[PDB]
């Protein structure tokens, strides 16, 4: 009970409810969180 | 687990006397222990909050008092108007336990 | 320190990672054209 | 402050019931509210608690199954929802509001749902 | 390596993803979360025994714990899981040796 | 870790290392790989229940 799950399909998402499907989703309709870590290395500026 | 044992089922009493309910705990609780009565006709009011606290809405006539596993509660002045079941209950540890009751009544049919 | 209490997560709320992000080659570089030089002042 | 129940459910025994409590007055996230089932004259018993703000529930040990609670923070609303219903069960169900200090000395509380689990 | 470790334990990458200490589970391809209250570090109880009488040769794998949400609310049991959070519920239980 | 993450699913992580995108097991301690044939993606149907 209480059965629910996204799956990754195509481009997005794909959703079910209790064993049954439900409807798809894009990946915009989630929040989405970032395993990553920043580094905005710029450049030297030219100078004349 | 935490069991209140309340001392008498009812203490009926002439208009105007004095009553001193009490009842005693399954463990040691540190005075963290209420006092309530309830009409038939009402949800129950606070008398006693913590062993020994009176309140507003509860004249001198309620008094509360207790240490370590016996706590009691001494009324003055029974009028027709407080025949009620009274209630210990403890706020120590969950499951919260509440007093069976004690029916405090009148001497007089 | 602190002690925490967590609720078994309702299907209320819903996450994803970030997918991977393209990021450019090096940058081409310059056309270098040798020579030789004569400077006059 | 004020909390508004049923005055009393006629609900058939066996499937399933609802029952809400609506409060007033204060501020309805943040304080804890409990609930407590008594039936005729029996000595009344707590039968859970729950933080509206959180949603984080507990159930007396006999009341995981029999109730569920719930919150609606939206209509300042506290539901149980009462699972595998039996006559006796008809009783009035309290819910009941206790200070910052979750010591639930339980000032203020409702009218109290005089739940009647039957057929008649 | 980010995807392969949140099927392993979604509450620490969730909560170390986020910023915040949730509790998460996996709904799929997604995560479900729930952002966990504090509890005062003065408010624990840690009982003595791990043991469990009712089942011989059994015992809690993870110690037994007690707690208050507010500083003077009711006493209530959990289960000291990993990284200070306390589980609802006794049923960590190991055959014990 | 990229040690031990390759015995929890090897497609992942043979896909990502080998650079297509491959089906492995292990053999052991060696990872036996096979290419993977690409499928359109309008035709595919998803049951209802």
């Amino acid at each position: 009970v209480g059965h629910r799950r996204y799956f990754t399909f195509g481009g997005g998402y794909v959703y079910f409810e209790e064993y049954a499907y439900s409807h798809q989703l894009s990946r915009a309709d989630i929040t989405t969180v970032s395993t990553f870590i920043d580094l905005n290395i710029t450049m030297l500026e030219d100078h004349e | 687990d935490i069991q209140m044992t309340q001392s008498s089922s009812y203490l009926s009493e002439s208009l105007g006397g004095r009553v001193t309910i009490t009842c005693k705990a399954s463990d040691h609780i540190n005075n963290w222990l209420a006092w309530y009565q309830q009409k038939p006709g009402n949800a129950p009011r606070l008398l006693i909050s913590g062993a020994t606290s009176l309140e507003t809405g509860v004249p001198s006539r309620f008094s509360g008092s207790g240490s370590g596993k016996d706590y009691t509660l001494s009324i003055t002045s029974l009028q027709t108007e407080d025949v009620a079941t009274y209630y210990c209950q403890q706020y120590w540890s969950s499951p919260l336990t509440f007093g069976a009751g004690t029916k405090l009544e009148l001497k007089r049919a | 320190a602190n002690f925490y209490v967590c609720p078994p997560p309702t299907g209320a709320t819903v996450v994803q990672f970030e997918q991977p992000r393209r990021c450019p080659t090096r940058p081409e570089g310059q056309n270098y054209t040798e020579g030789i030089a004569v400077v006059f002042k | 402050v004020q909390l508004q129940q049923p005055g009393a459910e006629l609900v058939k025994p066996g499937a399933s019931v609802k029952l809400s409590c609506k409060a007033s007055g204060y501020t309805f996230t943040s304080y804890w509210i409990h609930w407590v089932k008594q039936g005729p004259g029996q000595g009344l018993e707590w039968i859970g608690m729950i933080h509206p703000n959180s949603g984080i529930t507990h159930y007396n040990e006999k009341f995981k199954t029999k109730a569920t609670l719930t919150v609606d923070k939206s209509s300042s609303t506290a539901y149980m929802q009462l699972s595998s219903l039996t006559s006796e069960d008809s009783a009035v169900c309290y819910c009941a509001r206790g200070s910052s200090s979750g010591s639930a000395w339980f000032a203020y509380w409702g009218q109290g749902t005089l739940v009647t689990v039957s057929a008649a | 390596l980010w995807n392969e470790a949140r099927k392993l334990n979604p509450n620490a990458i969730a909560s170390v993803t986020v910023g915040r200490r949730v509790s998460a589970r996996m709904l799929g391809d997604v995560m479900a979360v729930s952002t966990c209250v504090p509890v005062a570090a003065d408010n624990v109880i840690v009982q003595n025994s791990m043991r469990i009488s009712s089942r011989p040769g059994a015992c809690y794998s993870r110690p037994l714990v007690s707690f208050r949400y507010e500083d003077q609310g009711p006493l209530v049991e959990g289960q000291l899981g990993e990284n200070n959070e306390l589980r609802l519920t006794r049923d960590a239980i190991e055959p014990c040796t």
